[PDB]
């Protein structure tokens, strides 16, 4: 059906880097669709990280994430990758990818579809 | 739905008035199809013309039906002939 | 550069009653770039209304949007016991996006 | 110089039936003493054209255009002078510039940033002159330049006794600009309705420029306010029709008929003759066109595993 | 320098003599297939008007220039009519267009409200809104920029190099010709069974004088059988009259 899938929770070590993916068979990346990434810590307010455009390839990052995160989208494999570096204990949280059901020129102003999230923890 | 169309005319010099026959159709089929971009002939104004008389070859529009008898002038079909009279 | 505050902080009302919540910002006025969300423990957040004028897929008519100024409001006609969750207000128009703090409703 | 004069006044229009006008030469070949049946975009016979009248008036919109429409003006004062075609008037999309002031005929397709209303009308109270020549601003990359002979102009302007009657049908096929024109100075009457008669339309500018027409204006000829004379112009729309055309022994069109007007004309063009004798004639069939489209393919929407086959280790 | 994909130039070629020998003599000319004619018979016919279109596209989309092709460059950038007459030439130009530091002066549509009919004109670069909500101003959510720039570097493999393309289109023998081939005229002969070649027309007959009046935009006469029987001499503009032996 129309629902996104994602990998499982992962455990890493300090001084390492990870790659997080939201390749979903329940959604078509097409060329107008875009997805944002959100992070949820333990009992904390949600924070916006970034969203990217499949078609033009333009990105949009947080004012504080221009040093340890990179976001890229591959239309051929219909996936979105983030390379995350410098993972401390404050970066251990659940990641979620959201993208509206936007095929061709028809789509709304809200991100209806929602991934279940991956719990990244680093000791 | 598809069919044929015939035109009943006297001589061109004699007059410029005509009658049109729709071959082998119940006469209530054609009034339904009177809409823009729905009939190959575009002159659908004629279908809402003069009184319609139904015959075995289809109903002809634009000619009335007297009940006396004359000699056949323009043979319509199945015992009906049309003519140009006063 | 936008900070959202959601009010009231906490609620405790009988199920089936009518409730209304609001969220506040300090930046420019926009009504069509605001979205409301509910997140449940152990589950991803779900969208309720986007732009304060349209509903999402499968959203019942219980959630009603309102407000014409910088304020944003949502109203629930009846509190069926599964709706106890936290609401989040999100904007799009301005500099990089930021969510609210969340409003938790209790039984 | 140009002026944002604004202060536009508009009046309700009138309706008039164009009897037989709007017939032009379809191809560049000489035939004589034949009957030729051609399917093309024509103005239907006895169509309803929108009549417009000018005293205290100011109109210059785009003509609703599908590579061709019909425009007929009855005048004596020679108000309409040139042509300016443009989709954005922003010096980015190359715009036309067709100018014939007294004798020159200059065609230039060049990126132009024009004014709001390019008007040659307003200048020096009653008197008329070729003012506001530089309606454009910049001419960076101009493609085509060409000089030829002008139309039959009228010196200065005359109010009343509008002898002249100009018919223009606008289009351009395969890049060949074709503003078909016919200028007859025969109006012995009041303007009133369009006259009755027959006259073909030679392609006056059949020239390889190249670009098409979709949104344009026709140039009408101190810098604010005017009190002009009476004039009348008529606008009509073309449709795809099949016409039967008759050529006399001299090689010019004399009469024509359209198949899709009446059953009489239908059988006239079925028999390939202008007269039909008494009888019963069979003609085109009777069909019902489909009204919409429906597509039903199976529900499943997965991905066929193609890369595994094509890119296995 | 050739123009972008979305601003293909259209050059005038008329009132001159065209020699296609040098055109077909260039070594790297590879994608050279002609539809209405055969490439070796371009030197013996007269064309009423010739046009040339220049643009540079990626290698993976050169196949989209054939008539009737569907895709993403043949719907928003440049489309050929189904009745195309003429032909296209394509050749690799990785030597010039690509740059060491990166050349980013080639653009092309990414989004459009609808496709475009053959050759229909436009440039406008206004923003395009994905959502039902009207967007204005600048870029943001559900309203983007319809342009992307090609990245042409030598590091790219086959299938991404710039490919200069030129398209030639022309009608055939229905108007006073202006572009001709290299041929030598001769002296006209009256009232004798000869083998005439009048600007492309090959036939046999005897040529006489005619009184029928040809309008300035006409060159051929026709009859009920629809065969030519009256032609106007190019050099000297009297009207002849063709009749068989
Ligand atoms: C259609 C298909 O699956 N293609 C894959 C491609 O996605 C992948 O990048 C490459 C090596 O990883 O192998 C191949
Ligand atoms: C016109 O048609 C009538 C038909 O009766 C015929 O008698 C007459 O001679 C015709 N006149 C012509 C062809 O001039
Ligand atoms: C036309 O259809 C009606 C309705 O069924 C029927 O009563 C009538 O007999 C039909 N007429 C002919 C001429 O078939
Ligand atoms: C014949 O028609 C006339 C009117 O047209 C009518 O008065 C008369 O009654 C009809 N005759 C019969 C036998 O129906
Ligand atoms: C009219 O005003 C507009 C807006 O200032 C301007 O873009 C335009 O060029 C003006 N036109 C003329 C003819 O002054
Ligand atoms: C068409 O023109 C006639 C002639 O004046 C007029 O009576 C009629 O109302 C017009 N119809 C339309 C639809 O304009
Ligand atoms: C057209 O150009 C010629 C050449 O200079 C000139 O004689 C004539 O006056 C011009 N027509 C005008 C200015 O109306
Ligand atoms: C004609 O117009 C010019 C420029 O607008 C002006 O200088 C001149 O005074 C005017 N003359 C008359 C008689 O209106």
């Amino acid at each position: 059906q129309m629902q996104l899938v994602q990998s499982g929770p992962e455990v890493k070590k300090p001084g390492t880097s990870v790659k997080v993916s939201c390749k979903a068979s329940g959604f078509t990346f097409t060329d107008v669709s875009s997805l944002q990434w959100v992070r949820q810590a333990r009992g904390q307010r949600l924070e916006w990280i970034g969203w990217t455009v499949v078609g033009t390839g333009n990105t949009n990052y947080a004012p504080r994430f221009q040093e340890r995160v990179t976001i890229t989208t591959d239309k051929s494999t219909s996936t979105a990758y983030m390379e995350l570096s410098s993972l401390r204990s404050e970066d251990t949280a659940v990641y979620y990818c959201a993208a509206p059901f936007c095929s061709e020129t028809s789509c709304s102003d809200g991100f209806d579809l929602w991934g279940q999230g991956t719990k990244v923890t680093v000791s | 739905s598809f069919g044929g169309v015939s035109v009943i005319t006297p001589g061109t010099n004699t007059s410029n008035q005509v009658a049109v026959l729709y071959q082998g159709v119940n006469c209530t089929e054609v009034p339904v199809a009177i809409h823009a971009d729905q009939l190959t002939p575009t002159w659908r104004v004629y279908s809402t013309g003069s009184n319609v008389f139904q015959t075995r070859a289809g109903c002809l529009i634009g000619a009335e039906y007297v009940n006396n008898s004359y000699e056949c002038d323009i043979p319509i079909g199945a015992g009906i002939c049309a003519s140009y009279q006063t | 550069e936008i900070v959202l505050t959601q009010s009231p902080g906490t609620l405790s009302l009988s199920p089936g009653d009518r409730a209304t919540l609001s969220c506040r910002a300090s930046q420019s006025v926009r009504i069509s770039y605001l979205a409301w969300y509910q997140q449940k423990p152990g589950q991803a957040p779900r969208l309720l209304i986007s732009g304060s004028s349209s509903r999402a897929t499968g959203i019942p008519d219980r959630f009603s949007a309102s407000g014409s100024g910088t304020d944003f409001t949502l109203t629930i006609s009846r509190l069926e016991p599964e709706d106890f969750a936290v609401y989040y207000c999100q904007q799009y128009a301005n500099s990089p996006w930021t969510f609210g703090q969340g409003t938790k409703v209790e039984v | 110089q140009c002026v944002n004069l604004t202060t536009r006044t508009q009046l309700p229009p009138a309706y008039t039936n164009s009897f037989t006008r709007g017939v032009y030469y379809p191809d560049k070949v000489f035939r004589s003493s034949v009957l030729h049946s051609t399917q093309d975009l024509f103005l239907p016979f006895f169509s309803n054209v929108t009549w417009f009248h000018v005293i205290k008036r100011f109109d210059n919109p785009v003509l609703p255009f599908n590579d061709g429409v019909y425009f007929a003006s009855i005048e004596k004062s020679n108000i309409i002078r040139g042509w300016i075609f443009g989709t954005t008037l922003d010096s980015k999309t190359q715009s036309l510039l067709i100018v014939n002031n007294a004798t020159n005929v200059v065609i230039k397709v060049c990126e132009f940033q024009f004014c709001n209303d390019p008007f040659l009308d307003h200048k020096n109270n009653k008197s008329w002159m070729e003012s506001e020549f530089r309606v454009y601003s910049s001419a960076n990359n101009c493609t085509f330049e060409y000089v030829s002979q002008p139309f039959l102009m009228d010196l200065e302007g005359k109010q009343g006794n509008f002898k002249n009657l100009r018919e223009f049908v606008f289009k351009n096929i395969d890049g060949y600009f074709k503003i078909y024109s016919k200028h007859t100075p025969i109006l012995v009457r009041e303007p009133e309705d369009l006259p009755q008669g027959f006259s073909a339309l030679e392609p006056l500018v059949d020239l390889p420029i190249g670009i098409n027409i979709t949104r344009f204006q026709t140039l009408l000829a101190s810098s604010s306010g005017w009190t002009a004379g009476a004039a009348a112009y008529y606008v009509g729309y073309l449709q795809p029709r099949t016409f039967l055309l008759k050529y006399n022994e001299n090689g010019t069109i004399t009469d024509a008929v359209d198949c899709a007007l009446d059953p009489l004309s239908e059988t006239k063009c079925t028999l390939k003759s202008f007269t039909v004798e008494k009888g019963i004639y069979q003609t085109s069939n009777f069909r019902v066109q489909p009204t919409e489209s429906i597509v039903r393919f199976p529900n499943i929407t997965n991905l066929c595993p193609f890369d595994e086959v094509f890119n296995a280790t | 320098r050739f123009a972008s994909v979305y601003a293909w130039n259209r050059k005038r070629i008329s009132n001159c003599v065209a020699d296609y020998s040098v055109l077909y003599n260039l070594a790297p000319f590879f994608t050279f297939k002609c539809y209405g004619v055969s490439p070796t018979k371009l030197n013996d016919l007269c064309f009423t008007n010739v046009y040339a279109d220049s643009f540079v596209i990626r290698g993976d989309e050169v196949r989209q220039i054939a008539p009737g092709q569907t895709g993403n460059i043949a719907d928003y950038n440049y489309k050929l009519p189904d009745d195309f007459t003429g032909c296209v030439i394509a050749w690799n130009s990785n030597k010039l267009d690509s740059k060491v530091s990166g050349n980013y002066n080639y653009l092309y549509r990414l989004f459009r409200k609808s496709n475009l009919k053959p050759f229909e004109r436009d440039i406008s670069t206004e923003i395009y809104q994905a959502g039902n909500k009207p967007c204005n101003g600048v870029a943001g959510f559900n309203c983007y920029f319809p342009l992307r720039s090609y990245s042409f570097r030598p590091t790219y493999g086959v299938g991404h190099q710039p490919y200069r393309v030129v398209v030639l289109s022309f009608e055939l023998l229905h108007a006073p010709a202006t572009v001709c081939g290299p041929k030598k005229s001769t002296n006209l002969v009256k009232n004798k069974c000869v083998n005439f070649n009048f600007n492309g027309l090959k036939g046999t007959g005897v040529l006489t004088e005619s009184n029928k009046k040809f309008l300035p935009f006409q060159q051929f006469g026709r009859d009920i059988a629809d065969t030519t029987d009256a032609v106007r001499d190019p050099q000297t503009l009297e009207i002849l009259d063709i009749t068989p032996c």
